[PDB]
C-alpha cells in the first residue's frame, strides 16, 4: 500500500543520515527498494493450472458477453497453442492435460458448468 | 504524496475553476443552514411513482434485495439538500434527478457482481444525468485495456512494453450506448491525462 | 430468520420456541405484497404527506386529538371494567371446541408439530379482547357483537399465522418442478408455463415459485431471460 511508499521514503532518509549526505540520491532509494523487496516472501504451495484456468475463464466470459462446447473450447485452445507446440507427442500430452484440468474445473472446483 | 512530503520540509487538478476558501465555505454553510427552508410544492409524483414501480419490479425479477419506501424518503432529503446548496426556496427537477442518481448509485453499488451488472445495464438512463460521455468512453477504454493486459499477463507470463486496442470495438460499444462520434473524446483532456494516443494510420489506440 | 419471509417454506421461519409463542395473545404476519398499482398509491401518499406536513395539521374525518385521545383512554381505563355474559360464554365455548378440534385434525393431517399451538391461554385472550371491546363503550356487560369481533380478529391473526389452499398449491408446484427439473438441463420459460397451464394452475403461483427459486439461487438465466438452467 502507500504505507510501503512512506516506509521507502523513511528508509531513504535513514540511509542518507547514515551516509551523512545532505540530500537523498538514487543510491539510497535503490537500497531501500532492494531491502523492501527482500522483506517480502512469496507463498509456496501450480502456477500453470491457475494460468490455464484464467485463460479458459477469460475466453468463456468474452464469448458469453460479446454474443460453444467443451470440444470447441479444447479445439480453440489447441489452435491458439499451434504456434507453440512443435511435435505431436507434446500436442497430445497437452491435450490430455487440458482435458483433465477442464474435468477438474467443471466437477471439482465447480467453476464451470 | 512525494510533493506533499517535499513541500513541508522544515527548511488545481480538478475540472473546477476555483475551490472556495475555507472561511467562505463555513459562512456559506452557516447561512444556508440558518436561512434556507426548501419546499416541495412543485414535485412530480407520477415520475417518482413510475420509477419506484419499475425499480421494484425489476429488482424482484432479479430476485435479491428489493427496494423499499425508505430510499424514496432519503431521495427527498437529498433533493432538499441540493435545494439548500443553491438557496432555492422550492425544489426543481434538477435536484430531484441528482438525488435519484445518487440513490440509485448507492443502491446498485451494494449488490453482487451479476445483479450489479444487470442493474447498471438496465438503468443507464437515470445514472447518466449530468454525466460526461467522455468519462463513459474512458471507462470503456479502461475495461478493454484491463482485459487485454490480463490476457497478456496470463498467456505470456509478463507484461509487454506497449498496449494497443482497435478502435472498432470502442465504436461498437459506443453504438451500444448510442454514441456515434468520438472526435471530441480524442480531443478531450481526459484522453491526454491518461496518456492515451490515437493513430489513424492504423486505426488504433495506444497506451 | 432468513431476513425475508419465504412463503413456500411455511414453518421454520420463526426461531422462537412454542413456549414463548403460547404467551402472546395475537401474532400478525406482514408480507411485501408486490402489486404494480399498489406501489403508485403508496408513493403518491408519501409525497402528499411530505408536502402537506409543512402547511396544515388537521384531522381527516373527525379524528380525535392526541391529548384528547390520551385523556379519554385514561378516563375509560380508570372508570369501569366489564365482564362477560352467559350466551356469549356458550358461543365462545362452542367456537373454542370447534377450533381446537380443527387444529388437532390439521396437525394430524400435516404430520408436523405446529409452532403456534392453541390452548386455554388463547381462550383467555379472546375473553380479554371481548372485555376490552366492551370496556371501550363503558358498558358493564359484554355483548355478542364484541365476542364476534374478537373471534374474527383472533381468526384473522392466529389461524392465518398457524395454518400458513394457496400455499399448499404452491408447495405442489414446487414439488412438481423439482421432480421435473434435472441438474445441468435447460428449460424454456414458455415450456413451463404451457405445462402448468395445461394442468390448470394459476400463472401467478408459477411466477412466484420461479422468483423464490431465483432468490434461493437454484435457477439461473443462460441466454437473456428466455431459457433457465438449474443450479444448487
Amino acid at each position: 500500500t502507500v504505507r510501503q511508499l512512506e516506509s521507502m521514503i523513511r528508509l531513504s532518509e535513514a540511509m542518507a543520515r547514515m551516509h551523512c549526505c545532505d540530500e537523498v540520491q538514487p543510491k539510497h532509494v535503490k537500497e531501500a527498494f532492494r531491502l523492501l523487496n527482500k522483506s517480502i516472501i512469496r507463498v509456496e504451495t501450480f502456477s500453470e493450472y491457475c494460468r490455464i484456468s484464467n485463460l479458459i475463464v477469460l475466453h468463456l466470459r468474452k464469448v458469453e458477453e460479446e454474443e460453444l462446447k467443451r470440444s470447441e473450447l479444447v479445439n480453440w485452445y489447441l489452435k491458439e497453442i499451434e504456434s507453440e507446440i512443435d511435435s505431436e507427442e507434446e500436442l497430445i500430452n497437452k491435450k490430455r492435460i487440458i482435458e483433465k484440468v477442464i474435468h477438474r474445473l467443471t466437477h471439482y472446483d465447480h467453476v464451470l458448468i | 504524496v512525494v510533493g506533499s512530503h517535499v513541500r513541508h520540509h522544515p527548511s488545481p487538478n480538478t475540472y473546477g475553476v476555483e475551490p472556495l476558501p475555507q472561511e467562505v465555505l463555513k459562512k456559506y454553510i452557516i447561512y444556508a443552514k440558518e436561512r434556507v427552508h426548501p419546499k416541495l410544492n412543485q414535485m412530480d409524483q407520477d415520475k417518482v411513482a413510475k420509477m419506484y414501480s419499475d425499480l421494484r419490479k425489476e429488482s424482484m425479477a432479479t430476485g435479491s434485495i428489493p427496494i423499499t419506501v425508505r430510499h424514496i424518503e432519503s431521495m427527498i432529503r437529498m433533493a432538499e439538500a441540493h435545494a439548500r446548496i443553491h438557496l432555492r426556496d422550492y425544489v426543481i427537477e434538477d435536484d430531484v434527478n441528482m438525488a435519484i442518481r445518487v440513490m440509485l448509485e448507492s443502491f446498485i453499488d451494494t449488490q453482487k457482481f451479476s445483479v450489479m451488472r444487470s442493474m447498471r445495464k438496465t438503468f443507464a438512463r437515470y445514472l447518466s444525468f449530468r454525466r460526461d460521455n467522455n468519462e463513459l468512453l474512458l471507462f470503456i477504454l479502461k475495461q478493454l485495456v484491463a482485459e487485454q493486459v490480463t490476457y497478456q499477463r496470463n498467456r505470456f507470463g509478463a507484461q509487454q512494453d506497449t498496449i494497443e486496442v482497435p478502435e472498432k470495438d470502442l465504436v461498437d460499444k459506443a453504438r451500444q450506448i448510442n454514441i456515434h462520434n468520438l472526435s471530441a473524446f480524442y480531443d478531450s483532456e481526459l484522453f491526454r491525462m491518461n496518456k492515451f494516443s490515437h493513430d489513424l494510420k492504423r486505426k488504433m489506440i495506444l497506451q | 430468520v432468513f431476513g425475508r419471509w419465504d412463503e413456500t417454506k411455511g414453518e421454520d421461519n420463526i426461531d422462537f420456541m412454542p413456549t414463548i409463542l403460547s404467551r402472546f395473545d395475537m401474532i400478525f404476519i406482514v408480507k411485501d405484497e408486490h402489486n404494480e398499482e399498489r406501489d403508485v398509491m403508496l408513493a403518491k401518499h408519501v409525497i402528499t404527506l411530505h408536502v402537506s406536513a409543512l402547511t396544515q395539521t388537521q384531522a381527516v374525518e373527525g379524528e380525535i386529538d392526541l391529548a384528547k385521545l390520551k385523556k379519554f383512554i385514561a378516563y375509560c381505563r380508570v372508570k369501569c371494567g366489564p365482564r362477560l355474559s352467559a350466551e356469549a360464554a356458550e358461543k365462545l365455548k362452542n367456537r373454542y371446541i370447534i377450533m381446537r378440534s380443527g387444529a388437532r385434525q390439521h396437525e394430524r393431517d400435516s404430520d408436523r408439530r405446529s409452532s403456534i399451538p392453541i390452548t386455554v391461554r388463547q381462550l383467555e385472550a379472546i375473553v380479554r379482547i371481548a372485555e376490552a371491546l366492551s370496556k371501550m363503550k363503558l358498558q358493564p356487560f359484554a355483548t355478542e357483537a364484541d365476542v364476534e369481533e374478537a373471534l374474527r380478529l383472533f381468526q384473522v391473526s392466529t389461524l392465518d399465522a398457524a395454518l400458513s389452499e394457496d400455499q399448499e398449491m404452491l408447495s405442489r408446484i414446487e414439488k412438481q418442478l423439482k421432480r421435473r427439473f434435472a441438474i445441468g438441463s435447460q428449460v424454456s420459460e414458455h415450456s413451463i408455463i404451457k405445462d402448468f397451464t395445461k394442468q390448470k394452475y394459476p400463472e401467478h403461483a408459477i411466477h412466484k415459485v420461479l422468483q423464490l427459486m431465483l432468490r434461493r439461487g437454484e435457477i439461473q438465466h443462460r441466454m437473456q431471460r428466455k431459457v433457465l438452467y438449474r443450479l444448487k
